[PDB]
This record gives C-alpha cells, structure tokens and sequence, in this order.
C-alpha cells in the first residue's frame, strides 16, 4: 500500500530527525537553548481553550458519524427479506445521536469562561489564566477522544445485533444489553471533562 | 577596532559595538568615533559587583552639554535550572536633571556567552528598546551590540548566545494551527481517494 | 583577535523555517509522482500476456 | 499591542469552515449517484424518489455557506488574537462535522438505494435513519454561531 | 514598519487557486471521456448526450482561474499583512473546493455515461445528480467574493 | 514562587488517563459484542453467559475514573513541577496498562465465547484465562497510587 | 538593501516550472503510447491516427518550459523580494497545472485509443475530451503571465 | 546544587517498568487463548495442562511490578540527574527485555499447544523450550535491580 | 564576507547534474534490455532492432556529463550565494528533467520492443514516439544552462 | 571544570548491551520451536536431539548480560565524557551483534529441524553450520570488550 | 583557525563513496549469480562462459576503490573548508553512479542469463549491452578526478 | 586545546564498523542454511562441498573483528577531531563493506547451493562467483585500514 509507505517514511524521517537532534545538542553542551518555559509560557491560553471547543464537539461528531454508518448499513441490506426490523433496531441509531448530543452540552458548558484580559507579557498574565487554557484544552480533548471511542463500539455492536436479529425474534431483546453497556464510557468521558474544569476562574 | 573595558583591578565589564549613534530631534550624529579607542572617556559613575553592574557613559558636551548614557544590568541564580542568567534590566539618559527609560526586554544569555544583535535601533525596524509612549527625545541606533559581564577573563571575548531566534515566538502556534488541519485534510483525502464502484451492469 | 562572533543576522529565524517547509512539500511531491509513475499498469493486452 | 500575526487564525478559521464541508458533500454525492447508478435498471420508477439522499448531501454545502460568510462580516484590520482564535474554532467545528455528516449521508444513501430496488417498502425505512444524518451536520454548525458572538 | 514578507502570503494565494483547481479539472474531464469510450462501441448515437461532466469540469476550471486572475490584478509590494492573510485565504477556499467538486462530477460521470446505456430514462436524473456537484462550486466563489471584499 | 506551566504536565496526565481507558475499554467490549452476536445464532440458550466477558472490559474503564478523578482535585493554580512530573505518570501508566489488558480481553472473549458455543467444557477453562488479562489492568493501577499519593 | 540570499527563490520557482509539468508529461505519454501498441496488433491502420495525445503532452510539456524561461531570464545579482517571490509562485502555479493535465491526458488517450480500435465513429468525440485537457495547460501559463510579468 | 526538573527523569523510568514489560504479558497470554480454541474442540481433557503460557505471562507481569515498585519507592525530591538516568536505564532495560520474553511466550506456547494435538510426547518439548523463552526476563529483572540497588 | 559554506551549493549542483542522469540512463537501458530479452528470443531476426531504445536512451547519461563537466570546471574560491544558487538550480533541473525523460524512454521501449515482435511496421509508429520521449529531457538541458551562463 | 553530568551515556550504554542482543535470543527461540513441534510430527524420536539448536541461543543472551555486567560495575559520579562514551560504544557493539546472530540461529534453526526431519544425514554436519552462527556472537563480545577497556 | 567540519567530510565522502560502491556491486553480482545458478538447472553445461556479468559488476567496485584511496590521499588537518567540501561532494557522486550502475548490471545480467538457454543467438546481443552499462562506469571516473583537480 | 566530545566519532565507528560486519554475516549464514538444509534431503554426498558458504562467511566476520581491534588500539582523552574522523571514516566503511560482501555470499550460495543439489559440478563454478563477492569487502578492509594510519 503506497499511503501505508508514505506515512511510515514520513514518520521515520521526523523521529530520526528528533534522535539526531536530540542527541548532537545534549552533547554540545547547549541545554540553555531547550527552555520549554518559554515555549510554554508565550502561547496564550486562549488557544488551547479554544482548540479544546473544537475538538470537544469535532471528536463526538466523528464518533458519531463512524457509528451510525456502521450500524445503518447493516439495518438497511438485512431488512429486505425481514421488513420486521426496520423498526425494532433503532435504539443504535438513538444512540450514536445521544453521543453528539453530549458533545454539543459539553461545548456549551465549556465555552462560558471567555473573558478577555489586557497582559501581553507572561509576568502581567499570572498562573491562573495558564491553568484555564491548560485546563480547557484538557478537558475538551478528553471527551473528544472518549466519545468518539464509545461510538465506535456502540456502532459495531448495534451492527451485529441487527443483522442476527433478522434469524430469530427473541434474540434482539437481550443482545441490547452490549449496546447499552457501551454508552457508560462515553458519560465517564463526560464526567471528567466537567470535573477537570469545575474550578476554572478566568478573567 | 578595540572594545572598551572597565578595569576594576581586573577585566570586568567588557563592551564592544560595530555602530552606536543617536539622534535628539532625529538629527543622527556619529559617536563611535568617540568610543571605542578614547581611553579620557567618563566612566566615574561605572560601578562593580558581582551580580550587578552599570555602565554609564558621559559624552563631552555636544549640543550644550554632556549627554550620560547609563546601562543597568543584573543577574540572579535561577533555581530550576540551577544556572545564572543576566539581563540589561534598564537604560536611562540624563541630561539636565530629566530622566526616562528605554527598558529593555529581548536581551538574555547565561555566564558562558556574551550576548549579539543586528540592527538594535529601538524605533520601527527593531521593535524593542521601549519608551512606554509619552515619546519625547534621544533616538539611538545600535548596529552589533555585544557585553560580557558578572565574570570575565582577561581580554578574551567569548562565542554569544545570539538571540536571533530559535524558531520564533508566533510561527510555533501557526505552525501548530495549520499541522492540526493537516492532519483533518489527510483523513478526507484518504476517504475521498479511496472510494469504489461497480464492474459490468445489472441486466 | 577578540573572538567575534560569526554575526549570525536577524530575521534569520524566519527565513530557515520558509526554505525548510518549501523544500519538503516539493520532495515529497517529486517522491509520490515519480513513486507511482514507477508502479504503473501496461495493462497486459494480448502484447503482454501472451508468451511463446 | 495586537501583532500583525492576528487575522491569520480567522481567515484559515473562515476557509476551513467551508472546504471541509465542501470536500462532504462532495463524497456523499459521489457516492450516492453511483449507488443510484447501480439500482437504475431494474426500476426506474423509483429514480425521482431516490434523489431524496443526493439533495440531503447537498443541504451540508449550504450549512457552511451559512457560516463562511458570516465569519467572514466580523473580519478587520484591528481584530485582537482572543477572537481570531475565537472564529478558528468555530471553523474548525463546522467543518469537521459536516464532513462526518458528508461521509455518513453517502455511505446510508448507498444502502438504501441498493435496499429500495428489492423492497418498495424499505424506501420509509431509509429516509427515517437519513434524518440522522442530517443532524450531524446541524449541530456542528449550531455551536459556530454561537462562538461568532462570545 | 510593514514586514518585507508580508506580500509572500497572497502570493500563494495566486498559486493555490489555480493549483488545485486544475487538478479537480483533471479529475472529471478524465474519468468521463473513458465513460463515453467505453459505449462508443456499441451505442454510438449517445456520444454527444452524456460529455455534459467535462463541460462542468471545464466551468470549475473557470471559477478556479478567476480569483486567479482578481488576485494577480490586486497586487502589490508593500501590502500590509491582513489582506495577504484574506487573499491567500480565498485562494486555497476556491481551490480546494474546485477539486472536491472535479471530483465528483468525474466519477459521477463515469458511472452515469455506463448507467445511461441500459436505460434511457436514467438520464434526467443524472441532469441532476451532476449539476448538484456543480453547486458546490458555485459556492466556493461566493464566499472568495466576501474574502476579497470585506 | 513556581513557573507558570506547572499544571500543564497534570492536565495532560489526566486527559490520557481517561483517554486510553476508554479506547481500551471500547475494543473490549465491541469484540465480545460481535462474538456473542454471532454466536447467538446456533446456541440460543448461552447468551446470558457469555456476557461475562463484555463486563470483564467495562471494569477496565472503572479504573481509569478512580485516577482521572484523583488528579482533578488535587490540582490547583501554583503546584510544584514535582507533582506534575508525578502525577502524569501515574495517570499514563494506568491508561496504557488499561488499553493493554483491555486487548487482552478482547481477543480471549472473542475465542472463548466459540469455545464454550462448540464444547461446554471449554468455558470454565477460558474463564480463567478473561482473569488473567484483568490482573495485568490492577497492577497498572498499582503503580499509579504510589505515584500519585506520594 | 536587498538581502543576498534572495536570490535563492528567484532561481527555485524556475526549477520547479520545469519540473513538475515535464513529469506528468511523461505519465501521458507511459498511457497513451502503450496502448497503442496494444491495439495496434490488430488494426494496424490507426497507427498514426493515434499520436494526438503524444503532441498534447508535448504541448503540455512546452508550456513549463515556455514559463520556466520566462520568469528565469530576469535573474541578476540584485534580485528584490518582490520579484524572486513572484516568479516562486508562477511556477509552482503552473508546475502542478502541468501535472494534473498531463495525467488527464494519459488517462484519455489510454481509454480513446482503447476504444478507437473497435469502432471508429468514436474518434472524433475523443479528440473533443483531449481539447478539454489542453486548454488546461493553457489556464496555467495564464497565471504565470500576470504573476511573473508583474 | 542540583537542579529540580532532573527528577522528571525518574518518575517515566517507573512507567515504563509498569507500561512496556505488561504489554510483552498481553500478547503473552492473548495468542495462547486462540490457540486453545483449536485444541480443546478434539481434545479437551488436557485443557488443564494448557495453562502454562498464561502462568509464565503472569510472571513477566510480576518482574515488571517489583521492579516498577522499587523504582518508585526509591524517588524524593533532592536528586541529581545522574540517579534519575541510572533509574531511567534500569527501567527502559527490564521493559524491553520483558517484551522480547513475553513475546517468545506467547509464541511457543501457541505453537506447542496446537502441536501437542497429534504427539502426546510434546509436553516435554514445550516446557525445556519455555525454559529458555522465560529465562530472558530473569536475567532483565537481574540487571534492573544490580542497576537500581547500586 | 560571504559565507563559508557556499561552494557546497556550487557542488551540489554538478553532484546532481551526474547523479540523476546516470540513473535515469541506467533504467532505462535496464527496462530495455528486460524487453529484448523477453522479445527476441521467439526472433533472432530482430536482435539487431531492438537496440535503439537502449543506445538511443544512453544520450541522457551524455547530456548529464556535459552539464556536470562544466558546472565542476566553474567553480572558484570566491563564490557567493547568487553564482552557488544558480548553480543549484541548474543541476536540480537537468537532474529531475533526465529522470522524468529516462523513465519515459524504459516505459516506450518497453512498448515498441514487445509490439514490434507482431508485425514490421510498428516499427516506425513507436519510433516517432520516442523521439518526443526524449525531449522531455533535451528540453531541460537547454534551460539549464542558461542558468549556468549567467 | 569537569563534564557536566555525560554519565547518561554511560548508563544507556548498559541498557543496549542486552536489549538488542537479548531480544535476538528471543527471535530464535520463536523459529526454533516454531520447526521442532512440526517435525515432532514425523519424528517423536528426536525431539531430543532437536534441542541442540535451542541451546546456542540461549548461550548469545548469556553475552548479553556479561558484559552489560562489566559496564554497570564501573558507575559513579563523576564518570567523564570518555568513559561514558566507551560505555556507549561497547554496548551498541555488543547489542547489536547479538541481534544479528539471533536472527540468523533462528532462520538456520527453522529451516534445518525440517529439513532434517525427514534425512537424519544433514543433522552433523549442520551443527558446524550453527557453530559459526554462535561465533559471530563470540566476536561481538571482543570488540565490545576491546574498546570498553581503552 | 579553519573550522571543525575541516575533516568530517573528506572520511565522510569517503566512506559513503565506499558504501554505496559495496552495495551497488554486491545486488549487482548476487543477481547474476542467482540468474546463473537457476539457469543451471537445465543446461548446467555453460556456468563457465556466464561469468561476464559478474565482472562487469566488480569493476565499477574496484573503481569506487580507486576513488576511496584517491580521496584518502589528499587529507590533512590544514585544509581549508572548501576542499573538504568538493571532496564530499565527488565521494557521494561516486558511490551513487556505482550503486545505479551495479543495480542494471544485475536486472539485465540476471534477466538475459535465464533467457540465453533458449536462444543462441542472444549471446552477441546481451554483451554490447553490457559494455552500455559500463559506459556508466567510466563517466563516474570522468568526474572524480576532475573534482580532485579543481 | 581539542574539544573533550572528540571521542564520540571514532567510538560509534567502531561499534558500527563491527555492528555492521555482524549483520552481513548473519544474512551469509541465514540464506545459505536454508540452501543446504534444502539441498541435504535428497543428496547427502554432496554435504561436505556445501558446508563452504557458512565458513566464509565467518571471514566477513574477522574482516570487522580485526579492524574494530586497531581503531580501538589508538584510543585517548587527547584525542583531536582529526584522528577521531578518521577512526570513523574506516570502520564505517569496512563495517558496510562487509555487510554487501555478506549480502551477495548469502544469496549466490544458497542459489548455488540448490542447483548443485542435482547436478554437483556446478560447485566447480558456483564457487568462483563465491569469491569475488568476499574480495569486495576486502576493497574495504585495504581503505579502511589506510585511513587508520594517517
Ligand atoms: C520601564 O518599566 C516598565 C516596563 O519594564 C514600564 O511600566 C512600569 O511598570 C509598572 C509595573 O511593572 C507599571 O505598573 C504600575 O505600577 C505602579 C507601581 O506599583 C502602580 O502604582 C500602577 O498602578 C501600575 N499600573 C499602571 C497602569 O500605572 C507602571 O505604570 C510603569 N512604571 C512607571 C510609569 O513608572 C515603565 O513605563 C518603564 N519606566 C518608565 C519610568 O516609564
Ligand atoms: C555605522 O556604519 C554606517 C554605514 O554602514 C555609517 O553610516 C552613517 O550613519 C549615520 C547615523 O548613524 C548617518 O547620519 C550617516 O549619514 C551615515 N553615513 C553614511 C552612509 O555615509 C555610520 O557612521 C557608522 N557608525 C556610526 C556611529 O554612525
Ligand atoms: C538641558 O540641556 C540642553 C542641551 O543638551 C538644553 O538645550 C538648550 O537649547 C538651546 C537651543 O537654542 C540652547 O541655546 C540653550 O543653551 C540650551 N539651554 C537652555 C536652558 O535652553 C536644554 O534646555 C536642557 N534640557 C532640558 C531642561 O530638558
Ligand atoms: C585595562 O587593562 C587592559 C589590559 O592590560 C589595558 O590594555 C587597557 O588599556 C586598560 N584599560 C583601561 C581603561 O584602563
Ligand atoms: C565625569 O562625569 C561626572 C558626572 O558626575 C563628573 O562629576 C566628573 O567630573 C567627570 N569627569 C571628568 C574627568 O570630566
Ligand atoms: C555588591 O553587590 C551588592 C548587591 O547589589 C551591592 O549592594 C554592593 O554595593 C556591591 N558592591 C560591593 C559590596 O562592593
Ligand atoms: C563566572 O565564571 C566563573 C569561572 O567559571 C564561575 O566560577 C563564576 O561562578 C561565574 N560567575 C557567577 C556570578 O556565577
Ligand atoms: O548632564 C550633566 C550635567 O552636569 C553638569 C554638566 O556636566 C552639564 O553638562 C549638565 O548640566
């Protein structure tokens, strides 16, 4: 596969890169040029508050999508000598729905907190203003990445549910217990976005 | 073209420059040929120790009076990296009992190099050597500046910690910007490629 | 003399970020054309396929 | 005191927000006339009914329209890096989500073509899990407009 | 006090419009003709009633080489950063929407010029199928007029 | 008084902590989804049973609440870069050791679940085994605490 | 003034002119030419009727090199930012204008000649697609007429 | 005076030895569970003297928590860098030295148990080659502790 | 004052001038030599036929030497960045132009070698080909030295 | 004035010395196992007798340790930059040399014990064959010891 | 008072001079070995007038021989920044020529010696295509004394 | 005064110049084992004439065993960048020498092997190809050895 190739020499290339970069400066004795401090301190936190936003809904919104697809295909091609489960199997799809629809709560619960400040050097900005970029850019990737997860395994279950479902009618009923067990990760990721924030006072 | 030292029973404070000039009413006039090789300069108010230094020059009187040009530089331990840095903390101009402060900002190197930089005027192509506003007089331009101080030995000036930018301070967050679109363009570029159709027809 | 240092100018900082970006997109599309004008389809017509 | 570095994030923010969305719509069309291809010779009466995916793909492009502009009115020379960094959120947001929406609209329209030529009566079935899809794209763009305002 | 670099930025602006847009009109014009081959043989009559993607293409072709052309005509050497910032924005807007939509038309294209052949009624609904790519170009020039402009 | 960046190391300890928790936890338990649903066909009468290794993976997202909370109220505006270097690697060791044994789990539910289909013997046996892939999860959990509360 | 490592752009967008075009001139001629040979086994009479696509890629090969000296002959050792950034963008323009022409070309003639060797009132409607291909070459020395000249 | 971000240094040494030596003990008892779904369809009654590789994956896991534990009970806050190297070295070693056991494991023991199938003999084989294959971890936790101790 | 490391673009220049055109050359005659001898086996008669697209590809190695003899001769001690970028730029382009010509020159080669063992008169066709299949190089060689005449 | 703290070196010298040539053992062992149970098929006999190729590897670990011993002997505090360094080159020296002997005793292995099942005639002379593999293991140590004791 | 790189790059020149040469003639040489042992197969009778290639291979290593000593030679430790570049320079080229030069060697070696067995009247052939290749040989020596003189 | 990190270069040449020897020997040893271990089952005279490829191979062995010795043997503190340069300069290139030496040996003895496995006397010719593939590692134990005494 030639994308395969490309991405692996891409990325061969950048990690020997870093290696023998790495490696030439803590021989030449040049430690005082590598001051993560002010690479860490001159990005303002605004950009990672909002890079959080985004993603916080971006992430879900894939999630969803990858779900939704996963499970509609199957619902769709196994109906035709079964129209009985047309209706019976759309509680995957409600779910794969309810997974944005958490991402887009979490984005208007983190978005608050966005009053601006006037400092343009990091000894006027102070400790609190870092903590809230950092903070928010914390949480948002968090329940990014957790509900894109959990609709990932929520669509591949909801799936298989449906196209054994169309064999015999008593199966359905107890195989959604995989499906409903699969949201759990997606309101832990919920959970502790809100925590990581909850003391957040920036302005 | 030999630099000017300050002999406290010892090579101390050491500085050398390629142009220093400066202007009153943005009339620019030439001063290193009254430096840099006039041994009656005053250096009276010049001060020693380790961990602090000034150097005030006074130029003989030119447009009715002598001018004083006064650097104060500082150095601290800095605990996390269990080093010691230094920095021109301040400047100051006296003329006829009136004082400003064009502070300095961008201007750090550790004990084991002296400091370099290109076109340091303080106006519109530097951007630095600020005057807060309230912009009154004295214009100066200084063409490769360079200083030892805190610790010296002998007359030997050592290799500098050029300033002239690691990377930069803005390119790191654009550069960041626009690698994380990347990343979004190379997931829809691998779908958009990647798609397939049908062989032949349906009778 | 005194050691002078190399007078290493400003605005340098940009500069070598400008020509490293230009020079790797321009590697990496001379690598993928002339990687897939490599791996390429005759087709295996009655040219191709036949033999003997 | 803002540097000349500011609008840099708005404008890519206002050019994302709508490529993205674009390049989605685009795969779900592709996808959907190549699935309407397919299903055309056996049942051809159906062919005006089976547009109702293609359009759906399209509603994503004019989604975006409705954030490309509207960035696109807030834009000024003396504009501070808080809300540049504020529309490039926004962009990034809405462009993303409707390029899920696209990929998903596509990928169901093609089933439910393909479903329909064989069963008549899958045809509600289709357009009830579309709806979803649909969504996908709303929400994405819901939360841009209210970052153009905050 | 402007930076020399500055006039870099809308300088690839009036690459990029033209770069990839070209590309999206290699997409199509391509992938159709082969379409139009492939049944040449046999039903030559439809030759002329399905090369309607190609002329799209050519069109998205024109919509790339206008703000082109608006850019190159909006040049100068001590532009302040912001509208180099607003011009290369629209330039990789349109270009990037260009290729999207070339490539839909062209494998729309592809696969409707083979559908067309087993039936004839097929074709009104690929008068749609295909202009529905083409609104999706329309679209990006909307938003480089608002990128030019404001 | 302390850098400014402190927090910054804590906040992305806690962002993986539950990060690769979840991917863990979601692989788990989708392959031992399939494997009942597919097994579900021929042995109607097993399909209570064979949820015991579904839940098994949803353990593993448990664990990474108990550091991801951990780490949420111990941090504040001035910590030390001490506890930050501390708890980041609390919080990455449980998540990678959670995505590991979540694996694990996988795999051994998605073989087990045919075993106990093809021969009841089997069950009890591979019972053992889900076990196994668990105790690797604590152990990570573990190391974390003595990170963590030190 | 000028600084004097300006020049290095001055001379790379002049290397890239030729570059780029040049090759995807060669994947035209690696589709069209083989395919010939393919059908000229058989119908050894459409041999020269079949070099068309062969002098479009030249033609799309002569307008990188028409370019590529254009914005090259006004070198000298004084080169200003302006000048040297403007010609980088012409050619990058039409390099990859050269490209996408020269693979829509190769495709064309590939499927043309193909289908040209079983029915010849194809011919005419084939030649229609490869002027649709040409003219793109066109569009990109149109770009770098504006941008290198001014 | 030793610096205080040189601790960072030894804190990842203790994830690894808790990160890297447990993913080795994954795969040390993952491919062994598939293996047994091909055994115990035929020949059930040795399930019992299977388990084996799952027991040896169990003491990579415990080479891997003793050396983590003492790695972290070791750290406080004044440390010169030179310990936190010597710590990072002794917990990069065991990790990867635990991995290659782990994955020996895991292949033998699938190898041996779908081997022992059609020779009863094979018991013996597969426990003098387990030997070997579980020795490596040994010596890896034998280094790590002369490391650390010292 | 000039920079010290600026002759090393001055050799770079020829080191690529060489380097490409000799692998161009070298594929080609490669590919070529493949063909003849899968071709001429089945006809001894056209041994002496099939030699062209092996002696006729050789030239782009002579046109690589002629540019690199004189890019070598061309350096002095003191050369600054203007004369060292140009000589870069001309080596980069007769380098990428001899490669895009070598690899059409094996692919047509190719081609005409198998076509001509059918019948005689694909002999002339594929050879008018060819021609344009070298010009692809001669092209760059002639703009390249522009670059070095300055 | 001292080395600042090159002691790193040092230490990671140690960790090479055997997670190279540690991890070739493994890979033998994963060949040679992966033969035996194959040929126990056939040959019940001679599982035995097949170990012999098992042992060798084991023995290069044993390298492995030695000498990563004979480095970890000598840390202190106040290692220089070129003891460090002479630890660095004794244990990529020995790591690696190691690794290549693993892979090389676990093909020979692989392919021999088959080979050998059926023709209990190639088995003698093959044990000189899996000497040399073993030598070259030997002759890592040396350089490895060499060059550390300089 | 010359820099530290005054060495680096004449040993670097060197040794990738000669390491490119090895490699070169090593695929080249192996290749026709594996041509010749397969072919012995059947007509085993004419190893001994098939040895050409593997000749024709070995000589462009003995000229990248030459080349190393020569290169060698001309080293000391007060040589200005130049020469050491232009010495690179002519090494890299080199080995590059050889490794191009040895690569075709061997395709058409390996190719035409399994071809020959059925034909003859090949052997003419395939020798005035070998001399092709070394052509390549020579032109490498035309350059690497030029950039020793100058 | 010389820089105190001079020791670094000739270091890792040696450790490469050795590390590189290794694996060329072990690919000689990997694929003439699977050579003979085909070639015995059928045919055990033959054994002792096909045990030659594996003792050769340890040649390639000792030709970086040697060479690691002398760089090792002219080792200090007071070494200036200069000999460390060359230290480097020659075991690179007899490391990598060595390993296409060891390279080709493999490939043309386990070919050889198998065609001498029906017909013996092909190790007559066989065994010639043999050679020359180690005399090209001993052009790079001559350089190598030369840039070791000046
Ligand atoms: C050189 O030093 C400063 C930058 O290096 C410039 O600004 C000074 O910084 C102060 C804090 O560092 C400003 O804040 C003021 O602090 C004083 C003393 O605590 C308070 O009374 C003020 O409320 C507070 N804020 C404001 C808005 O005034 C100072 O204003 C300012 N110092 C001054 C004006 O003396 C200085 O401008 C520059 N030095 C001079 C003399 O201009
Ligand atoms: C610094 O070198 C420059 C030339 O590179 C000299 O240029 C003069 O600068 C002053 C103001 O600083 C102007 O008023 C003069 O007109 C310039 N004279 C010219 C260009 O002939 C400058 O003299 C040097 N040093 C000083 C201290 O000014
Ligand atoms: C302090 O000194 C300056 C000179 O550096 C004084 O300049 C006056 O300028 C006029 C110009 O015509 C001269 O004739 C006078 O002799 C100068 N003195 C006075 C008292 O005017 C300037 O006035 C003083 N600056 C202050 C107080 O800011
Ligand atoms: C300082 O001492 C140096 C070194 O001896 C001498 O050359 C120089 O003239 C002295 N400078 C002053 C200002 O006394
Ligand atoms: C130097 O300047 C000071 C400033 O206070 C003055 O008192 C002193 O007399 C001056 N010295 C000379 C030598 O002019
Ligand atoms: C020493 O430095 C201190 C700190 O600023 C200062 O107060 C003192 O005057 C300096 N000089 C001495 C002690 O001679
Ligand atoms: C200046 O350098 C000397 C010599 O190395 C060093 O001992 C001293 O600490 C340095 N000065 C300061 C203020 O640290
Ligand atoms: O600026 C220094 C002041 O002191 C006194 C004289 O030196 C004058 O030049 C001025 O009034």
């Amino acid at each position: 596969t030639g994308l395969e190739l490309l991405y692996l020499g891409i990325f061969v290339a950048f990690w020997a890169c870093m290696v023998v970069v790495g490696i030439c400066y803590t021989i030449f004795d040049l430690g005082f040029r590598f001051d993560v401090a002010w690479f860490l301190t001159e990005t303002s936190p605004f950009m990672w508050s909002n890079l959080g936003i985004g993603l916080a809904i971006s992430l879900s919104v894939v999630g969803a999508a990858w779900g939704i697809y996963i499970t509609g295909s199957s619902i769709i091609g196994g109906g035709v000598k079964a129209p009985r489960i047309k209706t019976k199997n759309l509680v995957s799809i409600i779910f794969c729905e309810a997974v944005a629809i958490y991402g887009i709560i979490m984005a208007i619960v983190i978005s608050n907190m966005a009053e601006p400040f006037s400092a343009t050097e990091p000894k006027a900005i102070g400790h609190r203003n870092y903590h809230a970029g950092y903070s928010m850019f914390g949480a948002g990737l968090t329940v990014g990445l957790s509900n894109l997860f959990c609709g990932v395994c929520v669509g591949i279950v909801g799936s298989g549910a449906a196209l054994a479902d169309a064999q015999n009618p008593s199966l359905f009923v107890k195989i959604l217990i995989v499906e409903i067990f699969g949201s759990a990760i997606g309101l832990f990721g919920v959970i502790v976005a809100i925590l990581q924030t909850s003391r957040v006072k920036m302005g | 073209h030999p630099p000017v030292s300050y002999n406290d029973t010892a090579p101390r404070i050491l500085f050398w420059a390629q142009n220093f000039s400066v202007a009153y009413k943005d009339e620019w006039k030439d001063l290193t040929s009254l430096t840099f090789g006039v041994e009656n300069l005053n250096l009276t108010g010049s001060f020693w120790n380790d961990s602090f230094a000034m150097l005030s020059l006074t130029y003989e009187p030119l447009f009715g009076a002598t001018v004083t040009f006064k650097f104060i530089l500082a150095s601290r331990f800095y605990p996390v990296s269990a080093r010691y840095w230094f920095a021109m903390e301040r400047l100051e101009i006296h003329s006829n009992g009136s004082v400003a402060h064009f502070n300095v900002s961008q201007v750090t190197g550790p004990s084991i190099y002296s400091f370099h930089c290109e076109y340091v005027s303080s106006v519109s192509k530097k951007g630095n050597l600020l005057v807060t506003n309230v912009p009154s007089v004295w214009q100066m331009t200084l063409h490769n500046f360079q200083i030892q101080a805190f610790n010296v030995t002998g007359e030997q000036f050592s290799y500098a910690s050029d300033c002239a930018g690691f990377f930069s301070p803005g390119i790191w967050m654009g550069l960041l910007t626009t690698l994380f679109m990347l990343f979004i363009f190379t997931y829809g570029l691998h779908m958009i490629l990647s798609l397939k159709t049908m062989d032949r027809f349906d009778d | 003399p005194y050691n002078l240092a190399y007078k290493y100018n400003l605005e340098y900082s940009v500069v070598f970020n400008l020509v490293l970006w230009i020079m790797i997109g321009l590697a990496l599309a001379v690598i993928i054309t002339s990687y897939n004008i490599w791996n390429m389809d005759p087709g295996y017509d009655s040219i191709i396929y036949r033999m003997t | 005191n803002n540097p000349e570095y500011s609008s840099f994030f708005g404008v890519m923010g206002a050019s994302s927000a709508m490529v993205f969305s674009a390049m989605g719509a685009a795969y779900g069309t592709a996808k959907s006339g190549t699935g309407i291809a397919a299903m055309s010779v056996m049942r051809p009466e159906l062919i005006m009914k089976s547009i109702i995916p293609v359009v759906m793909a399209g509603i994503i492009a004019i989604y975006g329209l409705v954030v490309a502009v509207l960035i696109a009115n807030s834009l000024t020379d003396g504009i501070t890096l808080y809300r540049s960094f504020l529309q490039l959120g926004a962009g990034l947001s809405v462009g993303l989500s409707g390029l899920a929406a696209g990929f998903a609209i596509g990928i169901v329209g093609d089933a439910g073509v393909r479903g329909t030529a064989q069963q008549p009566r899958l045809f509600v079935g289709m357009i009830l899990i579309l709806i979803f899809a649909e969504v996908l794209g709303l929400y994405g763009l819901i939360v841009a407009l209210i970052l153009s305002t905050k």
